[PDB]
């Protein structure tokens, strides 16, 4: 009788946890690009005047030369863009990853309790439909 | 009619909510507008600082960048303070139409 | 009785459909990347020691200074880049066009003589299902 | 022509309306941020420095050479926009005129 | 045991299927390395070409480069005719197999 | 703990033994690349015309200095390759180990 309010309620749980497992993809996908950010800007120091090949397409690449790569010019927000050197720039970086990994350490947990809960509720469930049958 | 008010009542049940979502929108347009006057403080006076408009992207004097972005966080702090206002209007309006049905409705007598 | 033979088959074309379409997708996703190649390609010419800005990821961008803007190194497959100017380049690219592009009328037939027995198997299968109720 | 496919036919009309709709809004915004970006431009100085957007870079380019393509490119999609109107309503009329001959079909 | 000759008849028929997909694959890397060489041809003798190696892309004199991908190409065509051998003899011992089969079936008598 | 929470993380361990099968074979498959670039470095003059990958740029450098790089990359993945089969061989034996504490438990 009271087997299908649990039955029911297991998904809107089944249906959160997915939800967390997708969200903590996106974080760890932007922590990704942050790694890849980090090793262009090390990559680059003291080559002022190297030639480069810029991707543009399906394949492609042109030519250019880096200058004053010891400078980067970084999105802040609001449609604004600061120039920083290369030590701010590593700076805030980390301190984005920083923020990124922590909130990776709390989607992490509440991801935790509703897992465990759901392992309160199925011993129930299973008890209820022994019962019906 | 009561079922004109029970309408009425209930259209300004979603206004509410409406007015819910642009505060919403309002408040995080000032958490990025502060995130960023906040990074243009930290850097220094002679920065070299851009503004991207659409497809394009444009340097300009940090401190005409600085006096925009305050004026635009100024503008939506009062924007955010009038709706606040709007939302306690139409909730006071909203406990009252109810009242004006909780008891129309025991109609004549 | 029969009716179950032409609502199971109703499926094999649906979600035959239904895939036609997302290759029909891809392949107009990769016509647009030729089409943003076009443009910068155009774009550059003429502009050898022009500054540029190179995106690197979440919202950063270092400088660089465009060189023999007329040749674009491109990737014939196999492992291997071939440099070539700008009048070769935009000829072979118009060609990949132009062949995405004829892929693109062909698929547009398949989907609709699809499209279109799905049309005749319809009316009998209505007809079946009068009849069962 | 039987009401059945006359039915398909409206359906694809309406298919049509609503992919008109999306390249509406689309062009709607395009213009909007063309438009902007001029007004930016308008304001800064002739040595400006100011790059243009080309896929994956930005390059740098004088303000007035910059300004007469985005003017060119604003005036481009305002006739597409004009375009895409006269095009949603042909459609529009197309598909009351399929819905008449449906309701006469159908009686 | 005519059970044991049903498995081997069908465990023969996954190696044909197999063989077959090694096949596909060889003709695809055929195609792209002919594509190549097309593009290759076509292309001036002083044309600057490269080679991608993992993350490295590297150039090389495209005489050098021509010759390593025609033998690249040579190499699998070859192989591309030893695979369709071995797919006739296979083809055969299946036919046959399954005629020891449909006949050892009529066990005794 | 009861056979249920002992089920739950034997399927726990399983999830890891998977997760790292799947860095076992990036790992090797990031080796094989490295180890090609080596090779097709070793062949090049060492004044060729070489660019390395980063990110959304290629960077041009002198093939000695490339040469280094790549080894050091090559050596920091076969001690991470040696890392990841000593953890899956720890997550095995938690596995079986788990199972048996399983077995005796339903009986």
């Amino acid at each position: 009788a009271a087997l299908a309010e649990i039955v029911a309620q297991l998904n809107i749980y089944q249906s959160q946890v997915e939800l967390i497992q997708q969200q903590m993809e996106a974080v760890r996908a932007t922590i990704s690009e942050l790694e890849i950010l980090e090793k262009t800007l090390s990559d680059i120091q003291g080559k002022d005047g190297s030639e480069t090949l810029v991707p543009v397409g399906a394949g492609s690449f042109i030519k250019a030369e880096l200058k004053d790569t010891s400078e980067v010019i970084m999105s802040v927000g609001a449609g604004v863009a600061i120039k920083k050197n290369f030590e701010d720039a590593m700076e805030s970086i980390k301190s984005q990853k920083n923020e990124l990994e922590s909130t990776l350490q709390k989607m992490g947990e509440n991801l935790r309790a509703i897992t465990d809960i759901m392992m309160k509720l199925s011993p129930q469930a299973e008890e209820l439909l022994a019962a019906v049958a | 009619n009561v079922q004109h008010q029970l309408a009425q009542f209930q259209q300004l049940q979603q206004q509410a909510q409406a007015i819910s979502v642009q505060k919403q929108t309002v408040e995080m347009q000032i958490n990025e507008t502060q995130k960023a006057l906040e990074e243009l403080s930290r850097a220094a006076d002679d920065a070299e600082v851009y503004k991207s408009s659409g497809n394009i992207l444009i340097r300009v004097a940090k401190d005409e960048l600085t006096e925009e972005l305050q004026e635009k966080l100024e503008t939506l702090q009062l924007r955010e303070k009038t709706i606040e206002r709007q939302e306690e209007r139409v909730m006071k309006k909203l406990q009252e139409m109810q009242v004006n049905i909780q008891e129309a409705m025991k109609g004549a007598g």
